[PDB]
This record gives structure tokens, sequence and C-alpha cells, in this order.
């Protein structure tokens, strides 16, 4: 470890810890909250972006004087990607849209782009690469979304095989998607069992394990407790609710499962609390009228 | 040091005007927790106000026990207007860790502390 | 300047202000600028042969405070300052 | 009204609301700043200067500037006594190490010593 | 004039320039790092150190409050040219 | 001497009862307000266009905080930190270094624009004018690591001008 | 001497001599120091148990009306056995002088709070409690001016330091403004002023 | 007309002071007040961004900015020459908003110098 990179001091604005975190995403939602987490612990983040600088000026209010940094990058090159690893000592991977542009669809995104940034990632002498994964990405049916996480999953395991492999549960936070549309209301009648896991202590998991090594290698699952069915769960929701670009893949994942998976160690093994849904609920359940 | 006193001639009124304060701030918990649209369960206040209390345990004077009530019954009054806000409420909370350590070990890895 | 006269008979008919002969466009009354340098001579000093500061030294004439009573059949009764009289009516116009 | 006195130190420590890492973890020291032995002149004597242990102090990542974690690094408390530093540092909270004050001792000299018929002292050159 | 360090860019007039696996050159990724290619000491070896026939002279540097306050240097050594504290151009005697 | 106001009562002539009721009637000096907006109305503006036609200024304005050097020569400074010793939002950073050759320069000069206060302190202390206040004001920055500057940073800014610093001290010097 | 040499008064001192010792006699239960310095502004020094008395004296008694009030200033010495000093300074409308009332307190003995005889005190009494902790016995309102409401400490002290133990930011995890222990981004290199050489003869105290 | 009909709104040559390099017009009257005797037109594409549209301040040589702020009664072609060889004669212009812009860094080098591992391996 050069100098200047070893860490100092208490924790946060100007601590300049053992990591430089190169992140990709983080326009979305998932990695600004990790950028949030990480300008919290006060690193320097590489992200890239090739949308509108709005998002990339809303998240600039959160490292210290000038520690992240911005550049642009675009899913047909390999000389921008090769720009922002340059010189990163820790690197993760989150991508997806979850609808088809006219020019992405759901496949090629999960098989071209983590093979070439993983590829280089690899021929950067990276540690610890991460990248996410959904929960039981199968390679059975009814899931374009979740074989093609499997196929990501299968590519990342074959270059660099020791890179650290993240599934969560359906994630509840602050700008949630699924539960959004669980709340996009205004007659059907189903039922499929499912558990979803919170955002913060999803990151938590995530810091932990990027600073934490005997991590490497083996996957790692985040799953909140909860363990009931999807029709206790609308109950719950339209009661603290207080109310009487889609496609129906989303309706195909939140009726699958939530199975779990006894061979990889979860979130006491690597050490942070798990929260239930409930006050973090309160929280996400706004937009009523009246009743606060 | 015959001093002058502050509002109480010994402990005993000293400990009433607390306990009369502490039985302001168990009434005070719902109706701020209700109004000022928070995200906490109102035990979970209640359990931080007499945690509050807890950590002055080692004070002993006249003048010092009136003036935490004192300065009790001011907070009581600027949060019982809404002069203060759901910012000063949550920076009573301390949730945004901040997971600082305690162990030497961790005191010793993460480093250049006592 | 460089108005016509039917508008400046206008400017003068709205209101008794003479606005052609202060207007609020300063032409040429600035003084022109960069004139050659004027030198900045110095005062009651720099004249040698009796310039002490031995004499002028105010700043080491601060004294200590002068004190009267602490813990440490009269005609009398002054005022801290005499009583100042009162003061005059305006010369030109006041109400009255 | 005459009210009752009692052998007690003052308890301001939790009325000035300092965090507690900085009210106990902080050894005072209290000094005598000494003569600036490159000038000259013990004007800047007198004075018992309490002042505060230091801690780290590290780069900033961006200008190699100083950037610290302290808030009692750059304190410096004026006194004229020992008695009352005493008294201030159990008054306020902490504990603390203390100098003493080390006056120079006078030393006859002359310069009908610095000549002499037989003792030692030459100066040869002046 | 700059020099080649091994990253491929231009050094600094005082050594600070980076090393191999500096992530300080990844934070100045694809913006311009600016030098003054002019450095200070390529201009004293284009300097002609006159020959002044006094011994003790005065430096100013172009007329009074342009400049530097009057300073007065020595011209004994002939193995060594009488160097401004401020100017930074030397001076020399002839006889 | 003082001379106080509002002080009449009202005068009960009949021509000045019909005078002030037919000013309530016809709300007269209300026109004559008019009569004013209209007086103003007809004038010229004196506005000035801006990129085209840019405000006046003064010969000791304070702005872009350059640096001089020598003529023909090098660097002005010495690294004596008396702008450090004046500067009152501690702006200044100085960190010398003495150069390959050892006569007494820098390493470390930062002048903290967020922070300064554009006094001119430095501008006194400066014992051979080597930090002078610019003529210019562009910072207009969409970055906050472009505010803070460096030593190359001044030096390539006062390569873009010197006969304008070298003109406005010529105008400035026997003043200050 | 005759320019340059700030030019003393005679007859102002003189009168002002006579009037703070005229108030030292006709006041002896709370009287401790009259002085006067070469600009010749009055100043007593006083016990605290007698602020409204002499308030109120010298409001009134007809030979010093003394309407006007300034700045309270409870002015913080350490070293001492009674840190704070409350500086009352007082302007006369029929008379054109000045005089300075500096009665002295500690930490904790709270005065009696002289708002009942100026009205103007009132706020002021409010701000010097929030700032130094200087306790008014007998007033209406004491709440926190010119601070944060979650904030404490009476930052004005020689205890709390020049930046503050809190610091505030915001997050969007939970979407609000928070605080932190400080993080300085500069050292406040601080500057060594203390010169040797006797910069006052007249001012020196017994050595001890 | 239609470039100084749609540049701002003058019509008001007649005065023809001068040009710089750049090609920029600079046009001193006396007819008008203090604040549009010294008025400036700028060129097209002056360094290849198009600067007919989206006109910059400080795309004017430093000589022309003292002038033309009212510090001076005389235009730079009074005096043309002045003896220092050291000055950019690019004018890199304002720059806030591009690929190519400043960026900080500590003109300052290594403070505590580790040890260096030794090369040779032992046992
Ligand atoms: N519980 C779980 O395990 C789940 C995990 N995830 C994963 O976690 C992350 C965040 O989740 P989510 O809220 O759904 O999505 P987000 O909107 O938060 O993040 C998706 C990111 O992918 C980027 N992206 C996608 N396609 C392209 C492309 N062609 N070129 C450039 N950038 C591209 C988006 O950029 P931009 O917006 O600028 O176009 C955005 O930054 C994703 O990586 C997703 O795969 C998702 C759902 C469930
Ligand atoms: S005052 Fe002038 S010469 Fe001295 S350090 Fe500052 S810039 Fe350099
Ligand atoms: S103008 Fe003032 S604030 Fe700015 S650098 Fe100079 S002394 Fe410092
Ligand atoms: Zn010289």
């Amino acid at each position: 470890l050069h100098h200047a990179v070893i860490p100092h001091g208490k924790g946060g604005r100007s601590s300049v810890s053992g990591i430089v975190a190169t992140v990709f995403g983080a326009t979305g939602f998932l990695g600004r909250y990790l950028v949030n987490h990480l300008g919290r612990m006060g690193s320097q983040v590489i992200v890239p972006y090739r949308c509108e600088p709005y998002d990339t000026m809303h998240l600039r209010p959160m490292g210290d004087l000038g520690q992240i940094i911005f550049m642009d990058w675009n899913g047909r090159d390999k000389d921008s990607i090769r720009r922002a690893v340059e010189h990163s000592n820790v690197v993760i991977n989150l991508v997806g849209r979850e609808w088809e542009t006219k020019n992405f669809d759901f496949e090629d995104v999960f098989v071209k782009i983590p093979q070439a940034i993983a590829q280089v990632s690899k021929e950067a002498g990276v540690e610890k690469f991460i990248h996410i994964s959904h929960l039981n990405a199968d390679i059975k049916s009814s899931s374009k979304y979740l074989r093609n996480k499997a196929v990501g999953e299968k590519e990342v395991r074959e270059t660099f095989p020791e890179a650290t492999i993240i599934k969560p549960a359906d994630i509840f936070g602050r700008e949630d998607r699924f539960l959004n549309y669980f709340a996009n209301i205004r007659s059907l009648g189903k039922k499929t069992v499912k558990q979803p896991v919170y955002i913060v202590d999803v990151t938590k998991g995530i810091i932990n394990a990027i600073k934490d090594p005997d991590a490497r290698g083996k996957t790692f699952a985040f799953v909140g407790p909860n363990r009931y069915l999807l029709f206790d769960l609308v109950q719950y929701v339209f009661a603290v609710a207080h109310r009487p670009w889609t496609t129906r893949d989303k309706v195909e994942r939140i009726h699958t499962t939530d199975r779990t998976l006894p061979h990889l160690p979860g979130l006491e093994d690597l050490g942070v609390q798990a929260t239930p849904l409930e006050l973090k609920a309160i929280e996400v359940l706004r937009r009523h009228r009246t009743y606060r | 040091t015959s001093v002058k006193p502050i509002f109480s001639r010994d402990m005993n009124e000293a400990k009433r005007r607390v306990r009369e304060l502490y039985r302001a701030w168990y009434r005070e918990v719902p109706n701020t927790v209700h109004l000022f649209q928070l995200d906490i369960s109102v035990k979970q206040g209640r359990d931080k106000v007499r945690e509050m209390f807890k950590k002055n345990a080692h004070v002993t004077d006249p003048r010092v026990v009136d003036l935490l009530v004192i300065k009790g019954k001011m907070e009581l009054e600027e949060t019982i207007n809404v002069w203060k806000q759901r910012t000063h409420v949550m920076r009573f909370f301390h949730e945004t860790e901040a997971p600082r350590p305690k162990d030497f070990l961790s005191k010793f890895y993460v480093g250049h502390d006592p | 300047a460089s108005a016509t006269r039917l508008i400046q008979g206008l400017r003068n008919w709205a209101s008794g202000r003479d606005l052609q002969a202060k207007l609020q466009l300063r032409y040429q009354e600035i003084s022109k600028r960069t004139q050659p340098p004027p030198k900045l001579p110095v005062g009651p000093s720099h004249r040698l042969s009796n310039n002490y500061y031995c004499a002028r030294d105010g700043r080491r004439e601060a004294m200590p405070p002068s004190i009267v009573m602490s813990s440490q059949s009269e005609k009398k009764a002054v005022s801290p300052a005499p009583p100042i009289k009162r003061w005059e009516l305006s010369q030109d116009e006041p109400y009255l | 009204t005459q009210l009752i006195t009692v052998d007690e130190k003052l308890d301001i420590t939790t009325l000035t609301g300092v965090p507690e890492e900085h009210i106990k973890t902080r050894k005072a020291r209290i000094f005598v700043p000494a003569r600036n032995n490159m000038q000259s002149g013990v004007n800047n004597t007198k004075k018992w200067k309490m002042e505060f242990d230091t801690r780290e102090r590290w780069e900033n990542p961006l200008m190699g500037w100083a950037s610290t974690a302290d808030p009692l690094s750059n304190l410096v408390l004026t006194f004229s006594t020992k008695e009352d530093a005493i008294a201030f540092a159990e008054k306020n909270g902490w504990s603390y190490d203390v100098e003493e004050r080390k006056v120079p001792k006078p030393k006859s000299k002359s310069y009908g010593a610095n000549f002499s018929w037989n003792k030692r002292t030459r100066v040869s050159t002046k | 004039g700059v020099r080649t360090s091994p990253t491929g860019e231009k050094v600094t007039h005082t050594g600070q320039v980076y090393d191999d696996e500096d992530y300080r050159r990844v934070r100045f990724v694809g913006r311009q790092k600016e030098v003054n290619e002019n450095f200070a000491i390529d201009l004293i070896a284009e300097q002609p150190v006159s020959q002044v026939g006094s011994r003790v002279i005065s430096c100013d540097g172009g007329g009074g409050a342009l400049g530097h306050p009057r300073v007065y240097i020595n011209l004994d050594k002939e193995t060594k040219t009488g160097t401004c504290g401020y100017c930074g151009l030397q001076f020399r005697q002839q006889h | 001497t003082y001379k106080y106001v509002n002080l009449r009562e009202p005068s009960m002539d009949m021509k000045s009862v019909t005078d002030r009721a037919a000013q309530t009637l016809l709300w007269t000096e209300l026109i004559r307000g008019l009569g004013m907006t209209l007086s103003y109305l007809f004038r010229e503006p004196a506005t000035i266009n801006y990129p085209f036609e840019k405000g006046p200024l003064s010969p000791r304005f304070r702005g872009e905080h350059a640096l001089r050097r020598y003529p023909s020569g090098e660097e002005r400074c010495i690294a004596c930190k008396l702008c450090e010793a004046v500067c009152p939002a501690q702006a200044i950073t100085i960190e010398a270094e003495p150069r390959a050759d050892g006569s007494r320069r820098t390493t470390r000069y930062d002048i903290d624009m967020t922070k300064c206060i554009y006094c001119g302190f430095c501008q006194e202390a400066c014992p051979v004018d080597a930090i002078v206040e610019g003529p210019n004001f562009e910072f207009s920055t969409e970055t906050h690591e472009e505010l803070l500057y460096n030593k190359e940073k001044l030096l390539n800014n006062g390569d873009k001008w010197e006969a304008e610093i070298a003109a406005n001290i010529q105008a400035d010097y026997l003043y200050r | 001497t005759r320019p340059t040499v700030r030019p003393r008064n005679d007859v102002a001192h003189k009168q002002l001599s006579a009037f703070g010792e005229y108030v030292a006699e006709i006041l002896p239960k709370y009287v401790q120091q009259v002085q006067v310095s070469c600009f010749s502004e009055l100043e007593i020094c006083i016990h605290p148990d007698g602020v409204i008395p002499v308030l109120t004296f010298l409001r009134d008694h007809s030979n010093a009306q003394f309407k006007s009030l300034a700045d309270l200033t409870a002015v913080d010495i350490p070293t001492r056995q009674n840190r704070f000093e409350i500086v009352y300074n007082l302007l006369s409308l029929r008379f054109n002088s000045r005089i300075r009332v500096k009665t002295y307190t500690d930490e904790l003995t709270p005065v009696e709070s002289s708002v009942s005889v100026y009205k103007a005190a009132n706020w002021y009494e409010r701000e010097i409690w929030d700032m130094f902790g200087v306790f008014f016995a007998n007033h209406p309102d004491l709440r926190r001016i010119l601070t944060d409401y979650g904030f404490e400490g009476h930052p004005f002290r020689k205890d709390f330091p020049l930046s503050g133990y809190v610091e505030l930011r915001y997050d969007d995890e939970v979407k609000r403004v928070v605080a932190e222990p400080v993080e300085l981004a500069q050292e406040f290199r601080k500057f060594d002023l203390n010169s040797p050489w006797e910069a006052f003869p007249a001012y020196r105290q017994p050595p001890e | 007309y239609l470039r100084v009909l749609f540049r701002a709104n003058d019509v008001r040559v007649g005065t023809l002071v001068g040009e710089d390099k750049y090609g920029n017009k600079y046009y001193e009257d006396n007819k008008q007040f203090f604040g549009r005797h010294r008025w400036v037109i700028y060129t097209t594409e002056m360094n290849g961004k198009n600067t007919f549209w989206d006109v910059d301040g400080s795309m004017v040589p430093p000589e022309w900015h003292r002038w033309l702020h009212c510090m001076t009664d005389d235009p730079p072609t009074v005096k043309p020459p002045t003896a220092r060889k050291f000055i950019w004669t690019n004018h890199k212009f304002n720059l806030s908003g591009t690929p190519q812009q400043y960026v900080p860094y500590s003109t300052t080098r290594k403070k505590i110098q580790e040890w260096v591992p030794p090369s040779t391996p032992y046992k």
C-alpha cells in the first residue's frame, strides 16, 4: 500500500481510508446510497455517468472538499472503462435497466458489460471486485431478468473467479421501486411467499465486505428475517397507506418466490444487525392525504 | 462558601423538581411525536428521555441540579412550542452512525487513538 | 442633450424641475483620467535636528488609573458635568 | 441567606456539555513558557499557561494541509498563580501535569573579575 | 522546459511529480495538469553579469517603489560573484 | 440648533379650505405624482449593455490575485510570509523551500479564494510587490476545486498579463 | 506634544473625580472602587448585592439622571474567585457624562436581574444568559438568543474553543441535516505574538 | 446588418477607434454619457468556439481590458511596445466548463520518506 493511502484520524470528512472506490452505476438508487455511505466514510469515489449531469450534481454534496470525481463511458467502448479503472483500490459493479430500451435489451447488458469491466479490472490488478446479483437468479424459466443475472454470475465467476458476488433479496428503502408499484393502485387474488431486506443494512454489509477480508471467492447473501406471505404484505402496506415503462417481468418477479440457501453465510455471520420493515415502512408509506 | 441558593435549600426540593421535570417529559413525548411526524415509537423516545436522566447520576450540588432542571424546563418550553424542529429532535437521537468503537483492539487497528 | 424640443417641453410641462439643466448623464464633467502624477508630502515631521521620539511619545504616557474610595455642613453635591443650556431654534425655516 | 457550606469541588463538567472523550482523555499541562533563547528578555514569563496535549494532524488529501479532529488543540488559558490553576482544573473537571517555575540563579560577575593577576580568567582579546 | 516523467507527462519545477501508482493521477483524468513552462532558473543562465568599477555597490531593481529595497553587496572575492538576495542576479568588478 | 417639523394648525380661510377640498375631490397632487412619473418616463435610461458596454472601475480595484516577476527576470516573491501574517482569514498558506541554488524561495503557495476577503493587506505588506490584487473578476466556476489556487496557477495567471498590473501600479505607486 | 498627542482634559476630570467621591461617600454599603483613567470616564466597581439599589439611585436623585443604558457585559476573565464581570455603561440626557458600573460575580451565584428598572436590559439579560451562564433571578423569560436551539455550552467562554464541538452536514440516508464531531479543513495556525522587552514599564505589578 | 441587429441592439458605428488581433473591434465616443464611451464588438470563431453567439467576457486582450473599464483615456495603440519577454501571446481565454481547466495540486515533495525494503532476500 502506497503512502497517503493509509488510514488517518477519526472517521468521516477527510479520513483518508484504505480504500479508493470506483463505483459503476450509482445514478440510480442503491449505488447512490452506497456513495452516501462512502462519503460518510470519507474515501475518494470515481464514478462515471452517461446521463444528464443532474444526478451527479445531486450526489456532489456527499463527499468532502474535492473528493469524489466524475467521468463518462458507454456500453460500446473499452478506453473509457480502462480510464475509469486506471488506479482503483476497490471496484464495484451495479448495472441494469429494468425495461428494454430500443438499443439495450435485457440481453447483452448483463452479458457484455460485466465481462469487459471485470476483465479489465483483473487486468488492472485490483482487489475485491464486487458484483451485484438478484436472489434466486436461476437458469429456470419465466425470468429473463434472473436468467441474465445468472449468466452474469457465470461470467464473473469465469473471469477473476475470486470476485465477491453479492445477492440480497428485494430491497425496501426510501425510493423503492417494487414497493412503489405496491403503492401504485388505482381486483386480483394470488399468493407467493416473499421476504425483503432493508437498504442500509445491505450497504453496511457491502462496506464490511469491501473492507473486511476472508470475504473473497465465496458469494454472500443479504435477506431480512421476515418470511411471510404476499397477501399479509399487501394487507400491511395498504393498512399503513390507509387505502381500501412497465412490463410483466415485474409481476413474474413478485410472484416468483423467496427461498433460502444454507450454503452461504449472511447477516449475523458477517456481523451487521438486521432491522425489520416496520418503521422504515412507516417512512416509505407517505403520500396519504390527512392521516398522519 | 456560604453560597446563595437557586431554588432548593437541600436535596429534597432538588429531587422534587427533577421528578416533576421527568413527569412533564413523560407526558410531553406523545403530543410531540404525533405532531412532528417522526419515524420512532413512543417507547423509544421515552427510553431516551429516561436514558438522558440516567446520564447525570453523579450530579450532587443543589445549584447544579436546579440548573439542570432550568435547562430541561427551557428545552421543554422550546419543544412545547415549535421553535425547534424535527432536525433537533432527531439530533437528540443518535441514529446516523458514527459506530465509533471502544475496544482497545479496535482502538488499535483503527488507531492513533487512546 | 440629443433630444427633440417637444419632449423637452413635455418634461418641463410635467413638473417644474427644468430637466434639461441637470439630467443624470455625466458627459465630460468628470476630470479626464490619467493626469500627471501629483506628489504626496509629509507634514509636521521629517525635518531633521529636533524630532525626538523622546518628546512626542504619547503612546508611552498612558497613565495608570487614579482611584478613590474602595474597600482598602457641606455646601456640595456638584454634577458630573455642567448642565448644558437648551438649544436654539432654527434660523432657516423651522416649524415654527 | 447564609446557606450551608460543604467541603466539595465544583461540577460544571456536565454543565458545559463538552463530549466525554474531550472531558476525560485530555491530560492538561500547566507550564511556564520560559525565555525564548534566540531572543532575550523574560517579558513573556510570569503567565502560567494551561494548554492541552496534542493529537494527530493528517494530510488533507487535496492540498497536504493538516486537517485535525481537535477542538481542544488551540486553547491557551492564561493564569497568574498556581493555586488558582489547580482550582480551575478541579473546577472544570480534567486532570493535568505541572511544571515548576525555574528562575535564573543570579551569579556574581564583574569586569574587575574578568581581569586578574593570579586568577585564570583571561579574555586576551579585549 | 518540461521534462519527461515515466508517466509520460509534464514534471514540476520543484520535485513533486507523481509516482506511477498515485491515485492523484487518476483524479487528474481528462483535464489539464497546468504548468508554467517558463521556469525561474532558465532566465539566470541568460543574464549578462555586469562589471561595475566600485567596490561595494547598490541594487534597487529599476527605480524605487517598483522593485526591492536598497541592498548593498560586496565585490571582494574574485572566485565568487556577488549575488543579490532580492534580485537574483550577480555582479562583478574590474580594475 | 434644531429644526422640528409637523407643527401647523390648518388655516381656516375660505380659499384655503376650498383648495384643500378640491384636492380631496379631484386627487390633485395624485395627478402631480403622475406628472412626476411621466417626467421620468420621457427620459433616456442610464443602463449599460453588459458584454458590449462594460461598467467603469477604478485604478485601485482588487480582483484576480496575480503574481508579478522581475523585469526580464524570475519570481518576485521571497516567501517572507508577511502576507500570511496579515491575511486575516488565514487564506495564505506558504511553506517555503530554498531552491536548488540557495536563494530563499517557495514550495507551497496557496491563496484560498473561498476564504479571501479582498482587503489588500497582502498588497500593503508585500515588500517587493510580488503578490498584487489583480484587475479583473471572472472566476465564475462550475466546480469547487478550481477556486483554490497554487503557485503554477498563480504564475500562469500572472503570465496572462503583466503590463496591465505594471500600468495600475505606475498609476498607484505614489499614494499607497 | 502640541500636535499628534491627544490632549487631556482637566476640569471634567476634576468633576468626575468629585462625583465619584460623592457617590462613594453617600453609598457606604456598596462601594469598593471608584476610578478615573486618562480619558475621563467614571468607573464604579461594586459587590453584587446592591445592583438594583445602585441602579435606582443612579436613575434618580436628580443630580444624576443617567437614563440611557448600555451593554451589561459580564466580561470573562479566568484566574479569579469571581470570573464574570457585569459591566453596565450609562449615559445621561441632561448632563453629557459617562459612567461605567462594573459589579463582579462568579459562575453560579445569581444577581437580581435589573430589568424592572431598565426595560432595555431584557433581551440583553437573555443574551448574556445564553452566552455566559450568569443566571438571573426575578426575571420573566430566559430563552436562548444568538445560539442554535439544540446547541449549548455558553460558547463565549475561554473553555469553549474557536471552532465548535458540533458540525452540521446533510445526508440523504435519512433525508435531513445531522451533526458530527468537528472536522476542520485547515489548521488555524495560531500566531505567537508575545513580544519581549517590557512593552509598557508604567504598568509593572509587584513581582512575586 | 442582421449581424448587429441580432447581436444585441446597436447601430452606433461612426467613431472607429480600431481593432485588435482576434479581430475584435473597439469604438470610443464622447457624444454619449460616461458609461457608453467605449464599446466592443466581438467577432466570430476567434478560437474556434463559434463566438458569434454565446459571447464571453475576457475574450478581450488585457490592454483593451484596462482601456475599456475606464481606467485610461487613450487606446493601447498610443503606446504599442514593452520590453518584457515572458508573457503569453496565445491568450487561453475563460475556460470554466471545458475538459481543459484548472485542477489543484500541492507543489510539495515527499514528507517523511518511508524505509526501503531490501532488494535481496534472506534464508
Ligand atoms: N434486491 C436486489 O438484489 C436487486 C438488485 N438490483 C440491482 O441493484 C442495482 C440497483 O437497483 P435498481 O433500483 O433496480 O436500479 P438503479 O436505477 O438504481 O441502477 C441501475 C443503474 O444501471 C445503469 N445502467 C443501466 N443500463 C445502462 C447502460 N446501457 N449504460 C449505462 N448505464 C446503464 C443506470 O444508469 P442511468 O440511470 O444513468 O441510465 C443506473 O445507474 C442494479 O445494478 C440492479 O441490477 C435491482 C433490483 C433488485
Ligand atoms: S508578502 Fe510578498 S514577498 Fe512576502 S511571502 Fe507574501 S508574496 Fe512573498
Ligand atoms: S486580500 Fe485579504 S483575505 Fe485576500 S489574500 Fe490578501 S490579506 Fe488575505
Ligand atoms: Zn537586488
